[PDB]
């Protein structure tokens, strides 16, 4: 079940 | 020197590659800011063009729902982006807490998110990087005002023209267009507001997984919903204004200036 987390940000594509 | 001279560093507030957020005092004034701290010791000149534009969009935003630079000081080997500090904490810090907003109090707070947005999107700013962490409370007063911060992925625009500008967001905020890596704009950042609004009315996310390339699948494919028990009571004017927000399609999605005017937001 969907869970609020921190998310980093991205500057570049990370796979 | 000024920022040598006039100022005292105190605790770390964040962290990025090249850069530090730190509380500061104006020592001789008794008032403290946000000072963000570049290290420019042999600095590329893409990352020195990356300064230069967050300093010029940070000038540029005049708005009561946007932080404000309060100084630019570029010494020998670093640069200080002076900003008024804000102290009520993160809205992501808020919502955790609460659990959830209440519709009234969701609506006030997208509504600011909505005028900061307006703001940016009409002074040709696109932030890309809207979340609940980029947004800060005046104060941990009840209804104290939002003010978007961390302009570091900010873009300038040239009135609507839209390019493939590169890569770069936060995986849950992330518009179908930048992962599909298509021509965008000011409308990734009212997809980002979709995100924010219906984590505000039930407290968690629409698109989750621990598998990020099948996290990407949902948001591409707008594959979210309204489940029991949490969505039992929330108002259909509440879902369609997600529903607007959160539209696959660019061009159909809503803009901020039409988002303002939506009942759930402006009869009321
Ligand atoms: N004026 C301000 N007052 C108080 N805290 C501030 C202010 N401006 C920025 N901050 C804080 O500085 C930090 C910014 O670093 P952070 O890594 O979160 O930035 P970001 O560009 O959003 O990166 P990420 O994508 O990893 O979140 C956050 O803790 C934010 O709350
Ligand atoms: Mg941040």
């Amino acid at each position: 079940r969907n869970k609020l987390r921190r998310q980093h940000d991205y500057d570049t594509f990370v796979d | 020197t000024r920022f040598t001279e006039e100022y005292q560093l105190f605790e770390e507030l964040g962290k990025g590659a090249f850069s530090v957020v730190r509380r500061c005092v104006k020592v001789l004034a008794g008032q403290e800011y946000a000072a963000k701290i570049i290290n420019t010791k042999k600095l590329s000149a893409r990352d020195h063009q990356k300064l230069e534009r967050e300093a010029r969009i940070c000038r540029l935003l005049k708005h009561p729902n946007i932080v404000r630079l309060h100084d630019s000081i570029s010494e020998e080997g670093h640069h200080y982006l002076i900003f008024d500090l804000v102290t009520g904490g993160e809205l992501f810090e808020d919502i955790v807490a609460r659990e959830y907003y209440s519709e009234a109090d969701a609506s006030h707070c997208i509504q600011q998110i909505l005028e900061a947005v307006l703001h940016c999107h009409q002074m040709g700013v696109v932030h890309r990087n809207l979340k609940p962490e980029n947004l800060l409370l005046a104060s941990k007063l009840k209804g104290a005002a939002v003010k978007l911060a961390d302009f570091g992925l900010a873009i300038e625009v040239e009135g609507e023209q839209q390019a493939w500008f590169g890569f770069a967001g936060t995986p849950g905020y992330l518009s179908p267009e930048v992962l599909r890596k298509d021509p965008y704009g000011k409308p990734v950042d009212l997809w980002a507001c979709g995100v924010i609004l219906y984590i505000l009315l039930v407290g968690y996310p629409p698109f989750w997984d621990e598998d990020q390339h099948r996290l990407y699948k949902q948001i591409k494919a707008g594959a979210y919903d309204f489940p029991s028990p949490e969505w039992d009571t929330v108002t259909p004017e509440a879902k369609d204004l997600i529903n607007k927000m959160l539209t696959i399609n660019p061009s159909k999605r809503i803009t901020a200036a039409e988002a303002l005017k939506h009942p759930w937001i402006s009869h009321r």
